[PDB]
């Protein structure tokens, strides 16, 4: 298992699997959904569906290829995937339709039809995926007039002001050259890759993107989306969290696996070793929940998020999930560190060593953007074994003890109590 | 291992809670430094 | 409009944050509080208690 | 900086310093008060009386 | 107060010596004929107090005829103690029915209580 960058002008890498059956190659660019601007918000989402339209698909399933694509905060990617005798098809593919020419792709006829499609996606997200709108909303008001609040699909009110002069005016900024990088994962050598490239002269535009004057903050806040004829109640909440680069990334990340994920309906979520779960399984306080620690190129957040049936006891689920918080300043032991190593290890171990290389293409584009290379396995595994109790009570002291909390919620909401009242649980009035 | 868990009173957390003993026994004995002094008496 | 568009709230928010500040000089507020009124409690419970010692006219047949 | 970090933050010395500096403030406020109200009446109490009813 | 896993331990010990148990088993058979509940007709695990998490669980997994039969005892006694009577003597709990029929559901339950404090204050070591 290595990675190798090169440089040429355009960046490359790779990441070599002589097992794998099939190869992956594409392009990820450095832009995302917090390089748009309030009135062009959903401009990335539009550029996704234009790859994944149905003549762009036909021509890519005659040679034998397969199209992905992703849209996030900090990046976007474009990946096509193919045998492993044929990459020379794909990486034809990939000059053709998204670098020389974009007229055929922007016809009046196939752009009506894509922006039709994309309206009827966010408007079925916004009336039944009620925990992932929740999620949504926690980023909106957390970092309100500020980049890093944009939703990544675009709003419906901003989505049918957008023409195709939007679109082209979106990449002749960001889809430049020196925001690029090209990659290769799966069953594909390094040198194979770079003079198939170098057989040619690639090259998408010169000179640098536009420079954002805002930078990201965190504001204490909430956002109430009250509705009663929906069934349950789905609440998320979180403090400020860790940037990617920063020194306790790791430390932030074994701290959301100390309490963890549950399901009440599978009977070996119910034996796990989580101090949280005795107060909640005594009443039935939720259905599900889950800690999450989300890191960004300027900022991050760290919290929880639960599904709820029993709506009149809300308040003691609130209660009893921040006084385990506390523990964190106050008196976490050595065996609950313990037990998190082995289990953060294992979680970072399947994401990073799955059996698809799509998934691969995107997590070592990205990481190579920001930081310049990528950080094996084995490195960061060191640095989690080496983590203490004193490490862990000093990042909770900083981030934890009497901070300012973002809030967000819908459906059966009611028995959520107000601001000031989940405020002052950030604190212990004993130490 | 493990030992006597003590019930509640788990001792893992006594010393995880009584170096502040300290000053929570010193709290109240913070408290009646205060709450018997309208009538003359010293004791140290 | 849309419900990811926060209102207005630029007439009563801080140039600039700095959660150090603001945590501090509130907490200076009610500790003060507290302060005084455990002083007050104090001197009012000694007043009732004394009223209860021995008057002027038995501590002049002493 | 760090203002909160003794002065308020541990609730066992906060509690303790709410009662803390309340006994030393009686004595330091009724020697204040009991100095200027003296002297505010000086020529009419009874100490100023008797020095030269002597 | 005292588990049921702590009277067991002593008294099995008690019932393996030879010699200890020619002292005790006579004086104890004595004890239970002068107690006198098989006169109102009651075995000794319905007099087993049972307002505790622990005698809860077990109550839960008695099989459900035996469940119906414990009712009929229990209810039986208080109409018999309210008339300051005995039952007719063809309807006492004789020696060889008056047999543990809780016991096994209760140790059960207290060793699975015992295995989970152990394991939720626990130390470890490289
Ligand atoms: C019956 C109707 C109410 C009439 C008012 C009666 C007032 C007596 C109740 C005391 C009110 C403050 C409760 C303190 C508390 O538990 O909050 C504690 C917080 O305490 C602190 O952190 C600092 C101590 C606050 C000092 C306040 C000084 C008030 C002293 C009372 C003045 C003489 C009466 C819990 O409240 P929290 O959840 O918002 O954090
Ligand atoms: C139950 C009595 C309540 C009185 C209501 C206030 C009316 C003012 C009259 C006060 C007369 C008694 C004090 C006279 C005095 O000399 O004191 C003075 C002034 O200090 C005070 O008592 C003012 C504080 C008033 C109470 C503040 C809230 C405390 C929390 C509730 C207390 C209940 C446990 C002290 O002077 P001294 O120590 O030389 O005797």
């Amino acid at each position: 298992a290595e990675v190798t960058q090169l440089s040429n002008g355009i960046v490359v890498a790779t990441e070599h699997n002589p097992s794998a059956h099939t190869a992956s190659v594409g392009v990820v660019f450095g832009s995302g959904a917090a390089n748009e601007n309030p009135y062009n918000n959903g401009v990335s989402n539009l550029w996704k569906n234009i790859f994944l339209s149905k003549e762009n698909s036909a021509v890519a399933a005659k040679e034998g290829l397969a199209l992905s694509s992703n849209i996030s905060r900090d990046f976007q990617s474009y990946i096509v995937s193919s045998l492993p005798g044929s990459t020379d098809k794909s990486l034809d593919f990939l000059n053709q339709s998204f670098i020389q020419q974009k007229a055929n792709l922007l016809s009046s006829s196939n752009f009506e039809a894509t922006k039709k499609s994309v309206l009827k996606q966010v408007q079925d997200f916004e009336e039944n995926d009620h925990p992932n709108r929740v999620l949504e909303h926690l980023h909106s008001t957390a970092f309100q007039n500020t980049p890093l609040s944009l939703p990544t699909r675009g709003t419906l009110e901003s989505l049918e002001n957008l023409v195709v002069a939007d679109l082209e005016s979106f990449a002749n900024n960001h889809f430049l050259n020196s925001n690029a990088v090209v990659v290769g994962t799966g069953n594909i050598k390094h040198e194979d890759l770079v003079n198939s490239i170098e057989s040619k002269n690639l090259s998408l535009q010169t000179g640098t993107k536009p420079v954002l004057k805002k930078k990201a903050a965190f504001l204490g806040s909430e956002v109430r989306l009250r509705d009663d004829t929906l069934p349950k109640a789905w609440i998320s909440l979180a403090v400020e969290g860790e940037p990617v680069n920063s020194p306790n990334y790791f430390v932030a990340k074994l701290a959301a696996q100390i309490f963890g994920s549950y399901n009440a309906f599978e009977p070996a979520s119910r034996l796990q070793g989580i101090k949280l779960l005795d107060n909640i399984q005594e009443y039935q306080l939720c259905d599900n929940f889950n800690h999450f620690s989300l890191s960004y190129k300027d900022s991050g957040l760290w919290g929880f998020s639960t599904a709820t049936r029993n709506v009149t006891m809300i308040d003691d689920l609130i209660h009893f999930t921040l006084k385990q918080w506390n523990r964190l300043t106050i008196s976490v032991t050595d065996t609950e560190v313990e037990r998190a190593k082995s289990l953060l290890k294992l979680q970072l171990g399947q994401l990073y060593e799955s059996g698809n290389p799509v998934n691969d293409a995107n997590l070592l584009g990205a990481e190579v953007l920001i930081k310049g290379s990528k950080l094996s396995l084995g490195e960061a595994f060191k640095k989690i074994d080496a983590i203490t109790v004193k490490d862990v009570k000093a990042w909770a002291g900083k981030r934890l003890w009497d901070q300012d909390i973002a809030i967000a919620g819908t459906g059966q909401i009611e028995g959520l109590l107000d601001y000031m009242r989940i405020r002052s649980d950030m604190s212990m009035m004993r130490w | 291992k493990t030992g006597l868990h003590f019930g509640r009173l788990s001792l893992r957390s006594l010393t995880a809670y009584a170096p502040n003993l300290m000053l929570w026994g010193g709290a109240s004995m913070l408290g009646l430094f205060v709450f018997t002094e309208g009538w003359p008496k010293f004791q140290d | 409009k849309s419900t990811y568009r926060t209102p207005n709230f630029d007439d009563v928010l801080k140039e600039n944050n700095d959660a150090d500040k603001g945590r501090s000089y509130a907490y200076f507020m009610v500790g003060a509080m507290g302060l005084l009124s455990s002083a007050g409690a104090k001197s009012t419970v000694e007043t009732f208690i004394s009223s209860m010692t021995a008057t002027a006219d038995v501590l002049a047949m002493a | 900086s760090s203002l909160y970090k003794t002065f308020f933050k541990r609730n066992a010395v906060f509690v303790g310093t709410i009662f803390a500096g309340a006994f030393v403030f009686q004595t330091v406020f009724d020697t204040a008060i009991t100095s200027w109200y003296e002297n505010h009446n000086k020529g009419k109490l009874w100490k100023d009386v008797k020095a030269r009813i002597a | 107060p005292q588990s049921f896993t702590s009277i067991a331990r002593i008294g099995d010990y008690i019932l393996k010596s030879p010699v200890l148990s020619k002292l005790c088993v006579p004086v104890a058979n004595q004890f239970i004929n002068l107690a006198g509940y098989k006169k109102l007709g009651l075995k000794f695990d319905d007099l087993i107090a049972e307002e505790n998490p622990i005698m809860q669980t077990a109550l839960r997994r008695l099989p459900e005829d035996e469940s119906y039969a414990r009712a009929y005892r229990i209810i039986r006694a208080h109409q018999t103690e309210l008339t300051h009577h005995l039952l007719p003597r063809n309807e006492w709990i004789k020696a060889q029915e008056d047999v543990p029929y809780l016991l096994p559901y209760i140790l059960e339950a207290e060793a699975a209580a015992k295995e989970k404090d152990e394991l939720d204050n626990i130390e470890v070591s490289k």
